[PDB]
């Protein structure tokens, strides 16, 4: 029975290879060659953001473009304040690994993650003006990966068991369980419809989840080494990866296929986070040689180096208005660069 | 009892996922290009941004 | 025979942009703040840039060449304290590097305890402070030669003083330390598979306390023997040895560089990377 | 997508020879280092030997030394392994591992839960 | 523009007081040295860290000498570790608590530790090497049933180095056999490593009274390399 259950897997999945080949046709770069390129973009440092002690794992910018949240192993939460360069806040984290932060948009609320299996939620505007514990949300067994918050009572949130959880800080109870990835799932991101979003484990693989019923709509595959970045596209029909073998994909949702790879021959280290910015010329990704880069979502051709950086970048985010974007990398540093 | 488990798991996604309608994709890719070309002039960063409007300098 | 004129300006032009160099790139070094010895070296960069501008330039071109005509009462008083608060700057930036050297090489566990960048910057900002504040004692400096001189009662005590502040205590307190950490990691095992390590080490640390040592003992002896002693005050052996060994203590800070900062191969390559940045 | 499926094995007794392959797709075959995992049943996942991108560090396990023969063909994206001279307790399966990160050495697959990047294996038995 | 100028001033005066804040965390953070724990499933790790106390993760704290360690027992992770390993990489040392007795995983043993060491992010950091089980290798070796040289033929060709340091009441074959697998485990550790960080190997059994001065001596070479190569004295 094995075996026939192996043929017929193996018959349905060259069946969709075909479907893909018979929904090819033409491919982006040779309709797309018209297009102008954007040119080289050189960008400086505007104001460098120095407060953290080790390693910037996550950094998320707030709604108002003004005020954003990062990680560090120290076990800090720090908030920071853009325009001005202020720290806003200092939440002082119980277990000294982490590895996600999230801001609610209501700014209000902040989360964090880490080994120790508890998505901690902590709240800013309270009667006594010290920042706490708001709920321990439990559950998970392995180490938590990312979050974010899909309103103001429920996070959706990635950990190291292969199981995604989505939670409701009022109750304190998984809302549902979405178990269809093999390897560990490292990002995930929030469409801007607030009901759709992509997981990335460890297999090389994109599968998306739909929030309300809580069932993989559908699955991208194309990288070759595990991916651990990822990103909508504003309008929410596409989404980029970023793996360890130093290749960008581009997936499109509609159509379920790989449209190009952001990849040079002299790279050789693999991509850690993306950022898709306000537009679409201009597509952010981190690297571990020591430098961030931005590519040309549209032509495939990288446009500037955000070079200043020591150590491995890890995280990358670009305000939703636009202004700026931040990249941490493993020195403890935040720099704005526009 | 868990491999075929498993495995029914794993064909009925697969067979979820082919029901699933299809898009050209050239089209897809014209609706990318209208998009960012239509949110070009509001890019902070694809357009240079004058020092009065930036906040970062 | 011209031996000022075609020394100095060979030192000049082998020390300033050098050193510039090198405080440009190590003022932008991003890991610089995250560690206290960089900022060490920057420290002892500006104070070579300080000593080497203003007395090899200044002092030593213009009043030995188209100068010394100046009225002495404010300038020439005003520029000698400048130039010794460089000598005592450039000394007393080159000691506290050497402390920081012991206190990590000897107890490697307890070194961010006890050095970190916050008191990095309150103990090297207090160096400028406090030789800024001990120069200015040296207004009343003796006139060397000149028609007279007078052994003045500030004067002996004026010298005592420099030698003590720039050779007597931080000679003999490189010595101490250096030879701590050469005893320490001598005595103590090392690793089986570091036979070329202790070699190194100690090479470096008995060159540069030598290096040191040499280059700065003739100028103290020199003035030593000027303030005691029956001196014949002839104008060859008093006046040619005099400018050869003020010579030497100009060499010692031109090359207290090559001694600190061109040794490391991280600076190198940096250094490699950037030559070429420009173009 | 990355598949890894291992060819050839059969019951053979002590002696003999065996020929297995390795039908490697969806990734580069000529930079990742790969290896191979046994399976002794009633037991736990181990490693067999492995190849590096230059194919000049070859390297093998304690158990066998001059038992085992590993060799790969880069251009044809099969990786091989040659028997002789079996004992019966090599009755373990034979997965098709690979190391996942590029241009490097290190790799964590003596896993015993389900690494993704190795295949379903083939039975040999002694 | 005075509200703006008084959120300004609130701004200034909450950024005074994080950094107040954040400036005392600094005074700590360096102070504790992390360390970590890595082996066998069945390797002693909570049980050593747990005797060791007296004196998810099963953190713990301990002060010895003056200076704080920090000792992490990972467990309530999966067996997969190839992606949250990256963490730990300003991480003073790696504790390698490993069986001494069962030779069956002693090879898993060996691909263990070659993969810590060649790993592209852990080459900055030393490897501290416990043996631990010594009383039950002691004990098994004079029974001699379990036949070493089954798992290793060419464990018979080999003789004891000739640094060998005994204890006095030990014997012949279970030294001979030790300083094997020592000697076995070293040929890995000098294959590859150009001197940014060695593998210092202790002998220790999971009751012993002396071990955390073997964790001190190893922390303390480890960062005395780190931080001579960090100056030019190299
Ligand atoms: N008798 C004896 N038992 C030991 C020795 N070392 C470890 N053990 C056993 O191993 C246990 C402690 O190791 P442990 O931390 O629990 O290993 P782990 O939980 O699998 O990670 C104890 O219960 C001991 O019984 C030893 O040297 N002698
Ligand atoms: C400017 C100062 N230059 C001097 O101090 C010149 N003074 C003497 O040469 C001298 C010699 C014998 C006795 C006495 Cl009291 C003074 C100086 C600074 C650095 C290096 C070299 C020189
Ligand atoms: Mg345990």
């Amino acid at each position: 029975e094995l075996d026939q259950l192996r043929q017929e897997a193996e018959q349905l999945k060259n069946q969709i290879r075909d479907a893909r080949k018979a929904c090819a046709d033409a491919t982006l770069s040779q309709i797309t060659n018209n297009i102008d390129p954007v040119g080289r973009i050189q960008m400086r440092t505007r104001r460098t953001l120095r407060g953290h002690l080790a390693k910037i794992y996550a950094m998320h910018w707030g709604t108002d473009s003004r005020l954003l949240v990062s990680a560090s192993q120290d076990g800090k939460l720090i908030i920071w304040d853009s325009y001005t360069t202020n720290k806003v806040h200092a939440i002082p984290l119980r277990s000294s690994w982490v590895m996600t932060c999230a801001y609610a948009p209501s700014g209000n609320y902040v989360a964090c993650g880490g080994l120790d299996n508890i998505c901690s939620i902590y709240n800013l505007k309270t009667r006594e003006g010290n920042v706490r514990v708001s709920r321990e949300l439990a559950g998970h067994t392995g180490y938590l990966s990312c979050c974010r918050f899909l309103d103001d009572n429920q996070i959706v949130t990635s950990s190291g068991d292969t199981t995604c959880a989505l939670w409701d800080i009022e109750t304190g109870q998984q809302t549902t369980t979405f178990t269809g990835h093999t390897g560990d799932v490292m990002s995930l991101s929030l469409a801007p419809d607030t009901r759709l979003f992509v997981s990335g484990a460890c297999d090389a693989s994109a599968k998306l989840w739909d929030v309300r019923e809580g069932m993989c709509r559908q699955t991208f595959t194309g990288h070759e080494s595990d991916i651990n970045a990822i990103c909508f596209f504003p309008n929410g029909n596409a989404f980029a990866t970023g793996s360890d073998d130093a290749t960008c994909r581009l997936f499109d949702l509609r159509a379920d296929q790989e449209l190009m790879t952001y990849s040079h021959d002299n790279i050789i280290c693999g991509i850690t986070s993306v950022s898709f910015s306000k537009s679409g010329r201009l597509l952010l990704a981190g690297y571990d040689d020591f430098n961030c880069n931005v590519w040309d979502a549209l032509k495939a051709d990288r446009a500037g180096v955000l070079a200043g950086h020591d150590n491995r970048v890890s995280c990358l985010g670009v305000t939703d208005d636009g202004m700026a974007v931040a990249t941490g990398s493993w020195d403890s540093f935040l720099k704005i660069w526009n | 009892t868990a491999s075929i488990a498993q495995a029914r798991k794993l064909v009925e996604q697969l067979k979820m996922e082919a029901n699933i309608d299809r898009i050209k994709v050239s089209k897809a890719a014209a609706d990318l290009m209208a998009y960012c070309e239509a949110h070009a002039k509001e890019d902070p960063l694809l357009t240079p941004v004058p020092a009065s409007e930036n906040p970062f300098r | 025979g011209f031996v000022p004129v075609v020394y100095y300006s060979l030192l000049l032009c082998l020390g300033l942009p050098a050193n510039i160099l090198t405080v440009i790139i190590l003022s932008q070094l991003v890991a610089r703040r995250q560690k206290s010895v960089y900022n060490y070296l920057l420290a002892l960069a500006a104070a070579d840039i300080l000593v080497l501008f203003f007395i090899v330039f200044v002092d030593f071109l213009l009043e030995d060449f188209i100068l010394n005509m100046q009225m002495p009462q404010v300038p020439d008083k005003i520029i000698e304290v400048l130039e010794f608060s460089s000598i005592h700057t450039s000394i007393w930036i080159t000691v506290p590097l050497t402390i920081d050297r012991y206190i990590a090489v000897c107890h490697p566990l307890k070194y961010h305890t006890v050095s970190y960048p916050a008191r990095t910057r309150k103990v090297i900002v207090s160096v400028y402070i406090t030789c800024f504040l001990t120069s200015i004692p040296y207004y009343w400096w003796p006139n060397i030669w000149t028609e007279d001189y007078i052994s003045t009662s500030v004067h002996h005590v004026l010298i005592w003083i420099h030698c003590f502040t720039v050779y007597l205590v931080p000679c003999s307190i490189f010595f101490i330390l250096n030879s701590i950490i050469v005893y320490k990691l001598r005595r103590k095992s090392n690793f089986r598979l570091r036979g070329y390590s202790t070699g190194k080490t100690t090479a470096i640390l008995f060159t540069i306390t030598s290096i040191f040592a040499t280059l700065w003992a003739p100028r103290i002896i020199m003035i030593l023997y000027h303030l005691y002693g029956a001196p014949i005050q002839n104008r060859w052996l008093v006046h040619i040895m005099s400018d050869i060994a003020n010579m030497l203590a100009l060499l010692n800070t031109a090359i207290n560089f090559f001694l600190y900062c061109f040794i490391s191969k991280r600076f190198r390559t940096m250094a490699a990377a950037t030559l070429k940045a420009f173009f | 997508q990355v598949q890894l499926q291992e060819s050839g094995g059969g019951l053979v007794q002590p002696g003999g020879s065996l020929r297995l392959s390795c039908a490697a797709s969806g990734f580069t075959f000529s930079n990742y280092k790969m290896n191979w995992v046994r399976q002794a049943p009633g037991k736990g996942l181990e490693w067999v030997s492995d190849i590096s991108q230059s194919g000049a560090s070859i390297s093998y396990t304690g158990s066998v030394k001059g038992r085992f023969t590993i060799s790969r063909d880069n251009a044809k994206n099969t990786l091989y392994l040659q028997m002789n001279s079996l004992k019966p307790e090599d009755t373990a399966v034979y997965y098709c591992a690979r190391c996942p990160a590029p241009f490097t050495r290190d790799c964590f697959d003596v896993t015993s839960t389900t690494y993704a990047y190795r295949g379903q294996g083939t039975q040999v038995t002694v | 523009t005075e509200d703006q100028r008084n959120e300004e001033k609130a701004q200034r005066e909450a950024n005074k007081k994080i950094e107040k804040q954040l400036q005392k965390d600094k005074q700590v953070y360096r102070a504790t040295h992390r360390l970590l724990l890595l082996g066998a499933d069945n390797s002693g790790k909570s049980t050593i860290v747990k005797q060791m106390r007296i004196l998810g993760i099963f953190e713990t704290k301990f002060q010895v000498d003056k200076v704080n360690f920090h000792m992490f027992d990972v467990g309530g992770q999966r067996d997969e570790r190839r992606k949250w390993i990256q963490c730990f990489n300003d991480v003073t040392a790696i504790i390698f608590v490993v069986d001494s007795s069962d030779y069956n995983r002693l090879q898993e043993a060996l691909n263990l530790f070659k993969s810590i060491w060649n790993n592209r992010w852990l080459r900055t950091i030393s490897v501290i090497l416990f043996l631990n089980k010594q009383d039950l290798l002691a004990e098994k070796v004079l029974a001699g049933k379990s036949k070493i040289e089954d798992y290793f033929p060419e464990f018979a060709r080999y003789t004891t180095p000739e640094d060998a340091t005994p204890e006095p009441g030990e014997d012949p074959r279970v030294t001979r056999a030790k300083y094997f697998i020592r000697d076995e485990f070293l040929r890995i550790s000098t294959a590859s490593g150009d001197g940014r960080h060695y593998c210092y190997p202790h002998f220790t059994c999971a009751v012993d009274t002396e071990n955390a001065r073997r964790i001190f001596n190893d922390c303390k070479d480890i960062i005395l390399q780190m931080n001579l190569r960090e100056y030019n004295l190299v």
